[PDB]
RNA sequence: GGACAAAGAUAAAAACACAACGUAUGGCGAAACACGUCAUACAGAUCCGGUAGGUAGUCCGGACAUAAACAGCGGAGCGCUGUUUAUAAGUAACCUUCCUCCUUAGGUCGUCCAUUCUUUGUC
């Protein structure tokens, strides 16, 4: 019944402003404290800001002091986080959380949102360049060889990878994307197949990057000799 | 002065049915205004314990919290498969609120050697003007492994990026990919590229290598 | 016997009025702060002298304690130390003696109790 939905995230350039919203359902925000907590990708939770009930008192963390403003609009039952002069270090998933009733849940945060992603980067949306990783030309070790695709130099997240148009789903590991010095992401998706099938069976990886409207089907095959 | 919450251990390996304890130490008094949470990858945190001893409504009994001075512990009496996640502690005694650095709870498993493969740069990429060489370490445990790239038996540093997968649901092992990104010209100036993996399961370093311009 | 006098013992003893802000802690209110409310505590009625013998929670004077303002010291804010001021209105009002052309005032003298018994000196 109780729910919090954040929205308004996205990609903003460094030094630019963004405004996050936290729409509540199943409760009135006026009777609770509202908190914003961010989590940088691959990092832990970081408390960002809080607004108290019936006073409007605002508390902020040092990392955001002076650049972030937490507000509440009771008539729209919505909390807000205004971020100005944003920098790359602010890139994170931002959750809004309700603080619980002190008698029932103390000062713990009893309900959270799904989060919203904020990416601060000067990179422009690029379509991924998918390359082929050939199965070992020499006999594989264990009787099963590995063939994969490299989804490189794409911004922003995410991409989706299927194999053989989704027919091949067992043994596929899609690795987490790594940000390279270029500011563009790169990842690889690999699958293990029986080595008897490498000459007989054709393997295709299907990479989709919706933000750039990029669909690519790349065939990975053993190389000459 | 802001309050610091120091959580130990950063990572713990355990098995189903284990009793697990995670501690948090506060730089100053925080009274009992401490809470614990469970975040599963890609999901929002869920409240586990409030007021540092109280079980939140609907949370399983196995979870408990204890306070000794400024040290707080979260204990699971018997682990269950759904209980493997990252756990966080938070102080709410004085603003600004601070969170612990986190503790990841992972399945304990047999030492497993990585199966190592090496993928040379594709021709399309060399036509694009960059070269990437990918080493794959597959289905190994524990997650502690090292990769040493060697161009012409020369150790390379700072040109390699690594990525590791979350523990598999069925094999409970981690896979790692190491990518070496060199200029197409530099990739064309060296005849031997190798990937050297040193892991507990590997009694000796296991190296898989290719040469520039060979099949 | 009675009177005057001194020296003792004993007892007595001040009218009217005495206010209103607020602060702190904790609990509660859908409630970390603010706010509202309730409970408790604080908000000089300490000590001494004098006030023609005495009686002071309120006098007059001083000391001390506590609060505010100002100055100084240590690592704008914070903590202390020192000085000044304040700690009701009010010893205001009424009555009353004296003085001064602050005279449609200012100051000042009063407003209460001082009983009973003992010794001695001289008539
Ligand atoms: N209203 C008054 C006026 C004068 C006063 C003089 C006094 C002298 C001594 C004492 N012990 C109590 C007194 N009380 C007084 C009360
Ligand atoms: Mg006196
Ligand atoms: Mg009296
Ligand atoms: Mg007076």
């Amino acid at each position: 019944e109780v729910q919090l939905v954040e929205s308004g995230g996205g990609l903003v350039q460094p030094g630019g402003s963004l405004r996050l919203s936290c729409a509540a359902s199943g409760f009135y925000i006026s009777y609770s404290s509202i908190h914003w907590v961010r989590q940088a990708p691959g990092k832990g939770l970081e408390w960002v800001a809080s607004i108290s009930p019936y006073s409007g008192s605002t508390y902020y963390a040092d990392s955001v002091k002076g650049r972030f403003t937490i507000s509440a609009d009771t008539s729209k039952n919505t909390a807000y986080l205004q971020m100005n002069s944003l920098r790359a270090e602010d890139t994170a998933v931002y959750y809004c959380a309700r603080q619980g009733y002190r008698r029932r849940s103390g000062r713990g945060f009893d309900y959270w949102g799904q989060g919203t992603l904020v990416t601060v980067s000067s990179a422009s949306t690029k379509g991924p360049s998918v390359f082929p990783l050939a199965p070992s030309s020499k006999s594989t070790s264990g009787g099963t060889a590995a063939l994969g695709c490299l989804v490189k130099d794409y911004f922003p997240e995410p991409v989706t990878v299927s194999w053989n148009s989704g027919a091949l789903t067992s043994g596929v590991h899609t690795f987490p994307a790594v940000l390279q010095s270029s500011g563009l992401y790169s990842l690889s998706s690999v699958v293990t197949v029986p080595s008897s099938s490498l000459g007989t069976q054709t393997y295709i990886c299907n990479v989709n990057h919706k933000p750039s409207n990029t669909k690519v089907d790349k065939k990975v095959e053993p190389k000459s000799c | 002065s802001d309050i610091q919450m120091t959580q130990s251990p950063s990572s713990l390996s355990a098995s189903v049915g284990d009793r697990v304890t995670i501690t948090c130490r506060a730089s100053q008094s925080v009274s009992s205004a401490v809470a614990w949470y469970q975040q599963k990858p890609g999901k929002a945190p869920k409240l586990l314990i409030y007021s540092a001893s109280s079980l939140y409504s609907g949370v399983p009994s196995r979870f408990s919290g204890s306070r000794s001075g400024t040290d707080f512990t979260l204990t699971i009496s018997s682990l269950q498969p759904e209980d493997f996640a990252t756990y966080y502690c938070q102080q709410s005694y004085s603003f600004p609120n601070t969170f612990g650095q986190g503790t990841k709870v992972e399945i304990k498993r047999t030492v497993a050697a990585p199966s190592v493969f090496i993928f040379p740069p594709s021709d399309e990429q060399l036509k694009s003007g960059t070269a990437s060489v990918v080493c794959l370490l597959n289905n190994f445990y524990p997650r502690e492994a090292k990769v040493q790239w060697k161009v012409d038996n020369a150790l390379q540093s700072g040109n390699s990026q690594e990525s590791v997968t979350e523990q598999d649901s069925k094999d409970s092992t981690y896979s790692l990919s190491s990518t070496l990104t060199l200029s197409k010209a530099d990739y064309e100036k060296h005849k031997v590229y190798a990937c050297e993996v040193t892991h507990q399961g590997l009694s000796s370093p296991v190296t898989k290598s290719f040469n520039r311009g060979e099949c």
